RNA sequence: GCUGCAGUUAAAAAGCUCGUAGUUGGAUCUUGUGGAGGGUUCCCCGCCCCUUGCCUCUCGGCGCCGGCCCGAAGCGUUUACUUUGAAAAAAU
């Protein structure tokens, strides 16, 4: 079930037993390595590189294409972001909701829902500490959030 | 230069310098000669087939193999052509590393990949033997002596460049790894 | 049951349903045994030869007996393996 | 969440025998699952199984032949020494002339009794009668 | 279901009428297909779950939109799925 | 009540949700032929790929007409488990 709601949905992708590329496939190895270097001049975060070349060009699993995970990809070229992308997209909540109460102190569901976004946050930085993506002095704080994503 | 073959000491067999001879002397024809360049081959060996006929095994290094297999569709069609009515197979020079905990020597200086465990050498010779054909699924029968049998299932499509050699395939397999293989077509796929 | 001179000292072997391998206990009055006529090959007419089985109480009262006749009767040569 | 695999895959077996069902599924697989059914099926008690390889842990089909009572789970891993399994199969068995315990050992999985011939101790598992 | 069903030979019409995660073997409802447009006629590849509005190389400003399940086509020349 | 109890109505589930310590945690990484004791395939030797996993010294006996061999040692990533030795008053 989810982490922090009583409901247990079952939505997924559902990956083919067959990992080979498709003989129709005109794409190599290199070129698209070359437009995924491309795709991340303009900003764009991994998760987003994966559907644009899925919706626009024949390449399913890049994976699969290019014997590498795209976010291993970007960091041999120095391309990838320092802060991840999931930890990124949590933080850049929070500061949204903290920016309606200051105005609206009498909505007591959102002063709820602030609880359950930075419990979140504190689960998965405890996890990155302990594997080196961030150092052992980072800190979450509730006045330095909004200089996080700037 | 010809004999390619094997390491120092055991390079002057008749039957393996026989298939190498016949192997590199095929680039000075003008149609090959655009695709071969003296590409390594490191042994081969010609092995009974249980209709009590031939079939000979090639061994190709691992980063040739990739160049082999895009040009084996004609070059094994020559090869079968030119032999006395054998079946020919090409397959990789894959290492397998022993176990590191407690059936071998070990440190942390370097550590064993998974790419050269047992496991994924065998199931790796068996994508080899097949090759002008696909993969589909596997399935594993425990017999109630306590042995197994796997059943292979190949893609319907290209039935025409594998259906007359299931019969070396099984016994190919069984002599390089130990193992009884049955290769079969599925019922329908999605 | 036996000793170890060899000798059987049980008073009786019950008997087992034929659908699903259990012991068919003396009190099981929903329990049955089904009797089958055979016919001879030449002419369809019966030679006084039959076949025989036994249903446990627990599978006739979920409703299982008939596909487990129908089963029987395929396995042995009555309805001949079509359908 | 699933804390032990070995514990779903004896009672899907269970559940199904009670019914007088005639084939059952199990999922996932492990390398303990396997080597379990293969001291059921040496000693009688289950018919031949197949595997389904789908590259995420695999499944099990097993055909069955009505002769088992129960077969069941000690979920903490509880060591044993050979002074002390007569105990447990004074508890847990339901005659001295039938059934088995099956115990871990660094000489393999095995029967209990097994394990007085090789003269070893190890770790309970399960048992089946 | 009987007492006897075997589960090792499903037929084609019992696998398709169940979930994409509840197969015996896994496998997905989606698909590429190729498609062709009025005006410039450079072919091209789409999936047929597309979350982008697709633009094609013959530069017109829509392909397919976007939708809660399959996208939808403008009246292009083709749906026509590839084969693997 | 560990083996071994109970909590809809007899005594008994915090009004509800978050959360640090504590307890618990998914799949995966080397096998069959030959010989002895015993069977009609498996437990001890030697092998498809590694069988103490390596290695080459030097103080130190062996085998033979200097040189090459076979018992120590560096030691096998660290522990629980299990089986075996040693060492623990008498009386009860």
């Amino acid at each position: 079930g989810r982490m922090h709601a009583p409901g247990k949905g079952l939505s997924q992708s559902a990956l083919p037993y067959r990992r080979s590329v498709p003989t129709w496939l005109k794409l190599t190895s290199d070129d698209v390595k070359e437009q995924i270097y491309k795709l991340a001049k303009k900003g764009l975060t991994p998760s987003q590189i994966g559907v644009i070349l899925r919706d626009s060009h024949g390449v399913a699993q890049v994976r699969f294409v290019t014997g590498n995970k795209i976010l291993r990809i970007l960091k041999s070229k120095g391309l990838a972001p320092d802060l991840p992308e999931d930890l990124y997209h949590l933080i850049k909540k929070a500061v949204a909701v903290r920016k309606h109460l200051e105005r609206n102190r009498k909505d007591k569901d959102a002063k709820f829902r602030l609880i359950l976004i930075e419990s979140r946050i504190h689960r998965l930085a405890r996890y990155y500490k302990t594997k080196r993506v961030l150092p052992p002095n980072w800190k979450y704080e509730s006045s330095t959030a909004s200089a996080l994503v700037a | 230069s010809a004999k390619i073959v094997k390491p120092n000491g055991e390079k002057p067999d008749e039957f393996e310098s026989g298939i190498s001879q016949a192997l590199l002397e095929l680039e000075m024809n003008s149609d090959l000669k655009a695709q071969l360049r003296e590409l390594n081959i490191t042994a081969a060996k010609e092995i009974e087939v249980g209709g009590g006929r031939k079939a000979i095994i090639i061994f190709v290094p691992v980063p040739q193999l990739k160049s082999f297999q895009k040009i084996q569709v004609r070059l094994v069609r020559e090869l079968e052509k030119k032999f006395s009515g054998k079946h020919v197979v090409f397959i990789a020079q894959r290492r397998i590393l022993p176990k590191p905990t407690r059936k071998s020597r070990t440190k942390n200086k370097q550590k064993r990949p998974r790419s050269r465990t047992l496991t994924a050498v065998h199931d790796a010779i068996l994508e080899d033997l097949v090759f002008p054909s696909e993969i589909v699924g596997k399935r594993i029968r425990v017999k109630l002596d306590g042995s197994r049998l796997i059943k292979v299932h190949l893609d319907k499509a290209q039935q025409n460049n594998v259906e007359h050699k299931v019969e070396t395939f099984s016994g190919v397999y069984k002599k390089l790894t130990g193992k009884d293989v049955n290769f079969e077509f599925p019922e329908f796929q999605l | 049951m036996q000793n170890d001179a060899g000798e059987f000292v049980d008073l009786y072997v019950p008997r087992k349903c034929s659908a699903s391998n259990r012991i068919i206990g003396a009190k099981d009055h929903a329990s049955i045994q089904m009797n089958v006529a055979e016919v001879d090959k030449v002419t369809g007419r019966f030679n006084g030869q039959f076949k025989t089985y036994a249903i446990c109480g627990a599978i006739r009262r979920m409703g299982e007996s008939d596909d487990s006749i129908l089963r029987l009767a395929k396995a042995d040569g009555i309805v001949s393996k079509n359908f | 969440v699933r804390m032990n695999v070995l514990a779903d895959a004896l009672k899907s077996i269970n559940n199904a025998e009670k019914r007088g069902k005639r084939q059952v599924l199990i999922r996932p697989c492990s390398k303990v699952i396997v080597r379990f059914l293969t001291v059921m099926m040496k000693h009688g008690y289950i018919g031949e199984f197949e595997i389904i390889d789908d590259h995420r842990a695999g499944k099990i089909v097993v055909n069955l032949t009505g002769r088992l009572n129960k077969c069941g789970v000690i979920s903490p891993r509880f060591d044993v020494q050979l002074k002390d399994l007569e105990k447990w199969q004074n508890n847990l068995l339901p005659s001295r002339q039938f059934g088995f315990i099956v115990l871990t050992t660094s000489a393999g999985i095995m029967d209990h009794e097994e394990a007085r011939r090789k003269h070893t101790g190890g770790k309970i598992l399960g048992f089946f009668f | 279901m009987p007492l006897a069903k075997d589960l090792l030979h499903p037929s084609p019409e019992e696998e398709k009428r169940k979930h994409k995660k509840k197969r015996l073997v896994q496998s997905p409802n989606s698909y590429f297909m190729d498609v062709k447009c009025p005006g410039c006629y450079k072919i091209t590849t789409v999936f047929s779950h597309a979350q982008t509005v697709v633009l094609c190389v013959g530069c017109s400003t829509v392909l397919c939109q976007p939708t809660g399940g399959k996208a939808r086509l403008t009246e292009g020349c083709s749906f026509r799925r590839k084969q693997h």
